[PDB]
């Protein structure tokens, strides 16, 4: 009963408006809340725009009709947060309704390639009669990458498992990639490679058997 | 300062029962109102319930998918907030938070009663319900070559695989090796069973003759795994 | 005739009725040093002093007319003090209740011609127009008027 748009973006120091919309909004205030990977959620704006204490003046909201918004100027790296709006549905499921939530990104930090390391399966995970390939991904910004696979010169389109990247601190993105076989398939193919493309741009790392 | 400390999360078949204590301080517990709201793993905020003051008459009011088989209650003399569970289900799976709940009425233009709003947060208990039983991690060495190694610098790490339900925590030569280090967040595979990776970035001179253990915690299974990574003759 | 004047007079049939703690406008002076409640009608100032539920044993309201203003800090944020001869005490336990009285005094405060009446009728007069008024108010049956309940001042 309350929508949001899943993802916004704002480049540093401009401004953003996140918008709320839903029934309820005609008749009730928003709260909103920022809420960073890992960390518990925290309350931004409540009532028509006030502010808990320690929360920047950068962030206010407003309402119209049945929308309301938290808007924040000046946007700073420390905003990547995604952001939620709740309001009164007094007669639906919930009658606290939450938002979707908003992911927001800041555009224009520094650009950073990824610093890419591929791991073979270990020796004890092939002698425990498994194996994986482990592909970490570190160090870049923007934080999207597209991760791929390669048997030998094959790509692998099945059996992968990638992790959405995240912040680190120093303000870039780091991921994860698993490429999980058989200790045969790791001892019959030339070579596996990990092929991370950030901007276009690929950097793929190979490990093989013989090693 | 506020504090609000969740406890009471684990494992649990569906069908099954638990309860959550959510213990306060730093405010006067007996005059707030104080809700519980839920975080299914890598998705939105919902709300789960909420219990008034007494003075304001005690009253709770819960989420559709929860009414009748979850209960609020509070005990001001020991400022304390509890959630039973009863028969529990696989979509229940959650972190569950405690929330310190202002109320908010704007006299010229407000609709009584008003707004509530979530203004302090404990950090959240994580509730996981599954016909799936515990299993503890098995860690495996990263280990260093020269296809890891920066010149000056080399990754080596650790990978957890396999184990159930979350969390693992990751500390490096007992938490004497801070700098450098990077966890991962886990993956779900498809088992049902999660892995995660730890790296650390260190000086490539030292491979020799450095140690380096990644100290591995599982407490959903009282399993701690210290695990020794070295170099590869490579 | 100050503000504290005005509160404990208009707190004084409600302590006789016990219908809070005997210390009540105290409580209500207090709050209204730190939580003001003058509010600017159109042609008039008008406050709604209280306190915290707590102090109250069953709901009540108590009515003030001014023959002069009084100022009273605003509700909202303002350099100047709202020069106030309209006075609504609220004797409300629950957030609930309070919420939906002081709604329903937006809809009279609102009333310009009713506000009007307010500054020139008796308090006889004064009794039986609230309490026509309330009694329209299905939400506001828990809380208990009286005759006594209204004053002037001054």
């Amino acid at each position: 009963e309350l929508t949001q748009d899943p993802a916004v973006s704002v480049a540093l120091g401009q401004t953003v408006r996140i918008t709320c919309q839903g029934d309820s909004l005609r008749s009730y205030y928003a709260s909103w809340y920022q809420q960073k990977p890992g960390q518990a959620p925290v309350l931004l704006i409540y009532g028509k725009n006030n502010r808990p204490s320690g929360v920047p003046d950068r962030f206010s909201g407003s309402s119209s009709g049945n929308t309301a918004s938290l808007t924040i100027t000046g946007a700073q790296a420390e905003d990547e947060a995604d952001y939620y709006c709740n309001s009164r549905d007094s007669s639906g499921n919930h009658l606290w309704v939450f938002g979707g939530g908003t992911k927001l990104t800041v555009l224009g930090q520094p650009k950073a390639a990824p610093s890419v390391t591929l791991f073979p399966p270990s020796s004890e995970e092939l002698q425990a009669n498994k194996a994986t390939l482990v592909c970490l991904i570190s160090d870049f910004y923007p934080g999207a990458v597209t991760v791929a696979w390669k048997a030998d010169s094959s790509p692998v389109k099945a059996g992968v498992e990638t992790t959405t990247p995240s912040k680190q601190s120093n303000n870039k993105y780091a991921a994860s990639s698993y490429l999980s076989l058989t200790p045969e398939q790791w001892k019959s193919h030339r070579s596996y490679s990990c092929q991370v493309t950030h901007e276009g741009s690929t950097v793929e790392k190979t490990v093989a058997p013989t090693e | 300062e506020v504090q609000l400390v969740e406890s009471g999360g684990g494992l649990v078949k569906p069908g099954g029962s638990l309860r959550l204590s959510c213990a306060a301080s730093g405010f006067t517990f007996s005059n707030a109102w104080m809700s519980w709201v839920r975080q299914a793993p890598g998705k939105g905020l919902e709300w789960v319930g909420r219990i008034k003051s007494k003075t304001e008459g005690g009253t709770t009011d819960y989420a559709a998918p929860v009414k009748g088989r979850f209960t609020i209650s509070r005990d001001d003399s020991k400022n304390t907030l509890y959630l039973q569970m009863n028969s529990l289900k696989t979509e229940d799976t959650a972190v569950y938070y405690c929330a310190r709940t202002g109320k908010y009425y704007d006299f010229w233009s407000g609709y009584p009663p008003g707004e509530e709003y979530f203004q302090d947060w404990g950090q959240g208990t994580l509730v996981t319900v599954s016909s799936a039983s515990t299993k503890g991690p098995s860690v495996f060495p990263l280990a260093p070559s020269s296809k890891s190694t920066s010149g000056g610098t080399a990754a080596l790490g650790c990978l957890v695989k396999d184990y159930f339900p979350e969390p693992v925590t990751v500390s490096w030569n007992s938490g004497a090796l801070t700098s450098g280090v990077h966890t991962f967040p886990a993956v779900l595979q498809s088992s049902g069973l999660y892995s995660l990776s730890s790296v650390v970035t260190v000086p490539s001179s030292s491979l020799g003759t450095q140690t380096y253990i990644c100290n591995v915690n599982h407490k959903p299974s009282n399993t701690k795994v210290d695990k020794r990574v070295e170099p590869k003759s490579c | 005739v100050t503000q504290e004047d005005i509160i404990r007079a208009l707190a004084s049939p409600l302590i006789k009725d016990g219908m809070v703690d005997e210390d009540f406008a105290e409580k209500v002076i207090e709050q209204e040093s730190r939580y003001p409640t003058g509010l600017q009608a159109k042609g008039v100032g008008v406050a709604i002093p209280h306190t915290l539920g707590d102090y109250v044993r069953d709901n009540a309201i108590s009515v003030g007319i001014l023959d002069k203003p009084v100022n009273f800090e605003g509700w909202y944020q303002s350099p100047d003090p709202v020069p106030v001869r309209v006075v609504f005490m609220l004797a409300i336990r629950t957030w609930d209740d309070i919420v939906n009285v002081l709604n329903w005094i937006k809809d009279v405060i609102l009333d310009e011609e009713f506000m009007k009446r307010l500054l020139t009728m008796s308090d006889e007069e004064i009794y039986r127009q609230i309490y026509t008024r309330i009694s329209k108010a299905p939400q506001l049956s828990g809380i208990h008027f009286k005759r006594e309940y209204v004053r002037h001042l001054g």
